[PDB]
């Protein structure tokens, strides 16, 4: 069954910073991936919008013309294939195709899906120790970074590569002969080697990323490298003054971290939202940047889960979506002849009675969000051309330290 | 018999899982779920087009309906999966379809409000249901005047759309417009000919 939660809002110019909305806005409801808006404030105020993951690798050559590597990481939440597709490309660009001994430390994370179906949407994989992490991406490094490149998805990568400024070889192509995990602590770097950095794209870009797909990778691994719940928990208390009856985190995703038996959703209330939105804009703008940013723009971003938030929406709202069995949400920014407004919209649904609750939701909560609209003067569509978000930019090419 | 774990795949994305599940060829691709749902209804309602091929390959049935009376084509439109929606519509599945709700609005109202491109797509299969009004007497023009721009409006007109439609209230969509405090529909809709 399909009904209202909390719905709440306030304009972004507000003297008083009243939150507007009903009696169940100081009430926790669940979120969904809702979520991620919150990790994208962590992140932005403990990291900074233009901060980069900062890999490096320790190069040195050996006898017979080839290269041992050693990869400290750098927790970069956005590296999988393309990443990796892009530092082969530039290991090939420096005459680097033959790799003798490739080590990497447990910083490195590697998921080859971390931008595509099943891990968008799937549980995080969450390795309780460093052997069980080193011992995947091992064997990631062994069946995928270091075999055949596929073609298809390779020049998709290039295309769009080119599209931002970024060069890329045509026939990408390394061989690895054997691949082991050196704890950062027990790393001795050679007298001989040199130390390269690949620089991820900045985390606005990874965070833009994240909202337009709602990957549930990229916000679980946020969340953790910022020191997961106990380092969430102080900093919210730290920011907002709340605890766990104002927001209570088990993720940075939002999805059922428990059983359909018992659930654990993220859960916060309505005007929490309203004060993470407050909190962003103000940090990004610190910096020169809109919501827009870092948040799906409805009907601009075709590749976002707001591609067709049709109507009054189209290019004035800045938004995140949510669902889970229970909720559908969402929350963001409306540009109107009036200004802008930030909103919340957290719907009750009963997903596992029936399944056609979420569309139901979805169109009324929509038809909330016009009416905001329609209320404040019409829209105003925003200043926003349409990012192409990769995990590089033209300021990731392999470089000396 | 449905299984719940081809379910589950097709909904989370993982066509790997479901290759493994369906090749096997134990399971019967229209068996329905305790609430109606067919692998086809996952994939549609989770937008995963490559496993929407992969079933169409199978030749399974379109017009199959859970609970809330939705095929698999109207799962896709609500949860705006569009582009699975226009893999369906190319496959023949049926556009004259009711989408949930108390309303019952038709999937045109629905793509009408969202996705230009769909909506097209719907009324090339059948022109008429640009004026097939949901179960409260309102069409696409209705939703619109509430929710949409002057834009939309034009779209529905150059569509089609009648103007002299009364809903089961008796309001015309100018009368709806006004109602939601849609200044720019209302004066758009007040001056149509």
């Amino acid at each position: 069954m399909v009904y209202l939660n909390s719905m709440c809002h306030m304009a972004a110019n507000s003297k008083t910073q009243q939150i507007q909305g009903d009696d169940n806005k100081d009430d926790k409801f669940p979120l969904a991936s809702i979520s991620k808006v919150v990790t994208t404030l962590w992140a932005v105020d403990r990291l900074g919008p233009d901060y980069r993951f900062k890999t490096k690798l320790h190069v040195t050559p050996t006898a017979n013309g080839s290269y041992d590597i050693h990869i400290e990481g750098s927790r970069d939440p956005l590296f999988g294939r393309n990443m990796s597709y892009f530092l082969i490309s530039e290991l090939n660009r420096m005459k680097i195709t033959k790799i003798e001994k490739l080590t990497f430390d447990e910083n490195f994370l590697l998921a080859w899906l971390a931008e595509e179906k099943p891990m968008i949407g799937g549980t995080t994989p969450k390795y309780d120790t460093v052997e069980q992490q080193a011992s995947i991406v091992r064997a990631t490094l062994t069946s995928s970074f270091a075999t055949a490149i596929s073609p298809g998805y390779y020049t998709i990568l290039k295309t769009k590569a080119a599209r931002i400024g970024v060069q890329m070889s045509n026939r990408p192509k390394i061989d690895v002969r054997t691949i082991s995990f050196v704890k950062k602590a027990e790393f001795q770097k050679n007298e001989k080697s040199t130390t390269m950095v690949l620089m991820s794209a900045p985390l606005k870009t990874i965070l833009k990323r994240m909202n337009n797909q709602s990957n549930n990778y990229i916000a679980d691994n946020l969340y953790w490298n910022l020191g997961g719940t106990e380092a969430f928990n102080a900093y919210i208390a730290g920011k907002m003054q709340a605890d766990t009856s104002d927001i209570e985190f088990h993720n940075g995703s939002g999805n059922n971290e428990g059983s359909v038996a018992k659930p654990v959703y993220n859960e916060a209330t309505c005007e929490m939202m309203i004060k993470v939105l407050y909190s962003l804009d103000k940090s990004l703008s610190a910096k020169g940047y809109d919501l827009s940013d870092v948040m799906a723009v409805a009907a601009k971003d075709k590749a976002s889960t707001v591609g067709s938030y049709g109507g009054v929406m189209a290019g004035s709202t800045t938004a995140k979506t949510g669902s889970v069995n229970k909720a559908k949400t969402l929350m963001g920014s409306v540009s109107t002849k009036n200004g802008e407004i930030y909103f919340a919209v957290l719907m009750h649904t009963d997903y596992d009675k029936s399944r056609s609750d979420w569309g139901v939701a979805s169109q009324q909560i929509k038809n909330k969000v016009s009416q905001l609209i329609n209320q404040n003067g019409g829209p105003k569509a925003i200043k926003y051309t349409e990012q192409l978000p990769l995990p590089f930019d033209k300021y990731s090419y392999l470089t000396k330290a | 018999k449905s299984s719940k774990a081809l379910n589950e795949a097709a909904e989370q994305g993982d066509l790997a899982k479901v290759k493994n599940l369906v090749q096997k060829n134990k399971i019967d691709l229209n068996a329905q779920d305790e609430t109606g749902m067919t692998p086809l209804m996952n994939a549609a309602m989770g937008g995963n087009l490559d496993i929407v091929k992969f079933l169409l390959s199978k030749k399974v049935n379109l017009e199959l309906k859970n609970n809330g009376g939705e095929t698999a084509l109207a799962f896709a439109v609500t949860n705006d999966a569009y582009d699975v929606a226009e893999e369906l519509i190319k496959a023949g599945a049926n556009v004259d379809i009711i989408v949930a709700g108390d309303e019952g609005d038709t999937l045109f109202m629905r793509a009408a409000q969202n996705n230009k491109k769909t909506a097209e797509s719907i009324l090339a299969k059948n022109k008429s249901l640009i004026n097939k009004a949901n179960t409260l007497g309102e069409t696409a023009l209705f939703a619109v005047a509430r929710y949409g721009t002057p834009a939309d409006i034009d779209f529905l007109i150059k569509k089609g759309a009648d103007l002299k439609l009364k809903n089961k209230k008796g309001q015309t969509a100018l009368d709806v417009a006004k109602e939601a405090s849609n200044q720019d529909t209302a004066k758009a809709l007040s001056k149509k000919k």
